[PDB]
RNA sequence: AGCCAGGAUGUUGGCUUAGAAGCAGCCAUCAUUUAAAGAAAGCGUAAUAGCUCACUGGUCGAGUCGGCCUGCGCGGAAGA
């Protein structure tokens, strides 16, 4: 690793890869194509599935296009397919909307394998342990 | 169709004519082949070297209405070259030259009607020099 | 913080890595980034973990000044800038590999490498630890004594002494 | 107080010519240079020179840490000599040096040649900086002042003769 | 600047020397916090 | 006090969000990585930013910080 080159991640979901309303002509601009970042992004996206959050970092030289390598997604999105409601924040911490246990989301802390500042096994769990606050999800742990 | 350039606007403070040349090339994907050359540029533009001729135009201020009288300096290391826009910037010319040949073209009359070089004229058409 | 009862503290608390320490290793780390805690906290993932620490202690009057616990010759070990770093768990090997093939590439000063305890000498690297459990080393060790060796040399007459 | 405390250390060269009141310090280059003092009474002694104030002086220590600091410069100011460096920023801004006395040009309707002072020299190691040595602390930091004076550097492009050690604030124009 | 009867530091930049028998506020920062007389 | 270094990772935090990935914003401020790093100070984003602050290390080495009680002064303060 070296420091920054050129990197962003502004995306709005899997199910629709290289979004034309969304972000638009803000996709990348600095030798990023917007009718190319179609072809290296569902070329293993379409190998897993198609609806959830993917951000990913753009190494940028000067030689047409570029390359990227993303990683582990984001463990607060994943509260729309498997955990409760659609939404999230909205309504805080002033009454107790969703409910998420010990049990729960269990497993959603065993995906982010390499990318884990947790090298403790069992601690990495009190990172995500904040991945379905954001909004008031008491945990009947 | 062939093209003739011309570097319009050196009474004005402008870019590097070096870097003038490449934005040329490289976006208009066609040839450059200076025929003269700026020397100094805004308050500084003192006339134009002539690469082919070999001798300097002196550029007078504010006579755009009519004709200037035609004022030549004949060598390129003539000692009243120095003299007429000061030794430092007859320096740069003598500099900027020298880059000038081992990074561009001679002009060929062939290739100019081929439309694969365009022959470069800088000037001033507010000045009525260069024209 | 605190005084005397905080100063204390990072002492024993940190000494006890000394007392009944693994390995040993001072690297100061003069203009060190975040990679440095991205890396020898980074292999403390998929092989390491927190089995590893270099708190950077060198208050020397708190570190030097504080290893009662037998390290002596240390009065000069704990120039300037530091960042000792200590083992618990595992073998007395790699770890210093992990400095040994790091900061070799940049990575700051390595305080090249001015050498700890165990042994308890003064400066010049060695390395003739992480060579642990690559006992593959200790197989071919033999030079097949009677093959290879021999293969090698009583073989070599004919590829380098026929003229 | 302290840089006051704090002794000078005449350097392998130096003289020292300290008469009464008036120092005076000579080596490498730099012809000469000296200044007068009043309620530090200042002693040579041995490698270096003690700085300390003087009974009845509510002056005292501050009027001599300005001594040591003056001296220490004066040291150095025949050693090694004074630096500088400046830079102009702006198309059409030049700088020049035929002598002793420096021809600018700066988007005036006229050049602005500037003669350098007692002993103080620069050279243009390029159509637009300005690098003049000296052994005088006090007089190269005042003609790079003076340089820079003719056309300091706007906020706006950062057209203007700017020193390296600057900074150049900038900042956008008033919106539509 | 701006002369007031209060000068007072605003930003953390703001300095405060007394050049003179004036005391002013010298901001490094703003110049907007450039003051005198105080 | 200078001077020398770091200030992230879960996280682009979700959110009335046209787009917000710490900072016109809402509600929240919890947990690792560590010597220290706040979903956090400021400049300023089309938006990331680049780049600097609390706090920790290093260098230097004796004092340093701010309130309280008192004495004497400074500005505030322009006229026929």
């Amino acid at each position: 690793a070296k420091k920054v080159q050129a990197y962003v991640k502004l995306q709005v979901a899997a199910g629709m890869a290289n979004p034309s309303p969304p972000v638009g002509p803000a996709l990348g601009q600095q030798g990023v194509n917007i009718m190319e970042f179609c072809k290296a992004f569902n070329a293993k996206t379409d190998s897993i599935e198609k609806g959830l959050p993917i951000p990913v970092v753009i190494t940028v030289y000067a030689d047409r296009s570029f390359t990227f390598v993303t990683k582990t997604p984001p463990a607060a999105v994943l509260l729309k397919k498997a955990a409760g409601i659609k939404s999230g924040s909205g309504k805080p911490n002033k009454d107790k909307v969703g409910k998420i246990s010990r049990a729960q989301l269990q497993e959603i802390a065993q995906t982010k394998a390499a990318d884990m500042t947790g090298a403790d096994i069992e601690a990495m769990t009190r990172s995500i342990e904040g991945t379905a606050r954001s909004m008031g999800l008491v945990v009947e742990d | 169709t062939p093209i003739l350039t011309f570097m319009n606007k050196l009474d004005r403070d402008i870019r590097d004519p070096m870097e003038l040349l490449d934005e040329v090339e490289n976006e208009l994907k066609i040839g450059c082949a200076p025929i003269t050359w700026p020397i100094g540029c805004g308050k500084l533009f003192k006339g134009v070297y002539h690469l082919y001729k070999d001798e300097t135009y002196l550029y007078q201020s504010g006579k755009g209405h009519t004709i200037q009288e035609v004022r030549i300096v004949k060598g390129l290391n003539n000692p009243d070259l120095d003299a007429a826009v000061g030794e430092d910037l007859a320096q740069q010319l003598r500099d900027e030259l020298e880059l000038v040949k081992g990074a561009s073209n001679e002009f060929d009359k062939e290739l100019f009607l081929a439309g694969e070089i365009t022959p470069v004229f800088f000037g001033t058409a507010l000045g009525n020099f260069g024209v | 913080m605190a005084l005397n009862l905080q100063d204390k503290q990072a002492i024993v608390a940190e000494v006890s890595e000394v007392a009944k320490g693994a390995l040993s290793a001072v690297v100061a780390d003069s203009r060190g980034v975040t990679v440095d805690k991205m890396t020898e906290l980074r292999k403390a993932g998929r092989e390491a973990g927190v089995y590893m620490r270099v708190v950077r202690n060198t208050l020397l009057r708190r570190a030097v000044e504080g290893t009662p616990f037998e390290c002596l010759k240390d009065a000069f070990v704990g120039p300037t800038l530091i960042a000792y770093l200590m083992e618990h768990p595992g073998a007395a090997a790699r770890l210093f590999k992990e400095f040994a093939k790091a900061n070799a590439k940049f990575e700051v000063k390595a305080a090249a490498f001015e050498g700890e305890l165990i042994p308890a000498s003064q400066i010049d690297r060695l390395a003739t630890l992480p060579t642990y459990e690559e006992a593959i080393a200790r197989l071919m060790a033999t030079m097949k004594e009677a093959s290879a060796g021999k293969l090698v040399r009583t073989l070599a007459a004919v590829r380098e002494a026929k003229e | 107080s302290r840089v006051a405390k704090a002794p000078v250390v005449v350097p392998a060269g130096v003289d020292v010519k300290i008469n009464g009141q008036v120092i005076t310090i000579k080596g490498k280059n730099g012809e000469l240079t000296r200044t007068l003092n009043d309620a530090v009474e200042v002693k040579h002694a041995d490698n270096t020179l003690t700085f300390g104030p003087r009974d009845g002086y509510a002056d005292g220590w501050a009027q001599a840490g300005t001594a040591r600091a003056l001296l220490n410069s004066m040291v150095i100011g025949v050693t090694e000599g004074f630096t500088k460096k400046l830079q102009l920023v702006g198309v059409g801004y030049r700088a020049a040096v035929k002598g002793n006395v420096i021809n600018l040009s700066l988007g005036f309707s006229h050049p602005v040649d500037h003669q350098l002072p007692a002993g103080i020299t620069a050279e243009c190691p390029t159509q637009t900086e300005i690098v003049l040595k000296g052994a005088d602390k006090q007089v190269i930091g005042q003609v790079a002042a003076d340089l820079r004076a003719y056309r300091r550097p706007e906020p706006y492009k950062g057209k203007g003769v700017r020193y390296a050690d600057e900074v150049v604030r900038t900042k956008e124009a008033k919106k539509k | 600047m701006k002369v007031r009867a209060s000068v007072k530091k605003l930003c953390r930049n703001c300095k405060i020397v007394k050049r003179d028998g004036v005391i002013r506020v010298i901001c490094s920062a703003e110049p907007k916090h450039k003051q005198r007389q105080g």
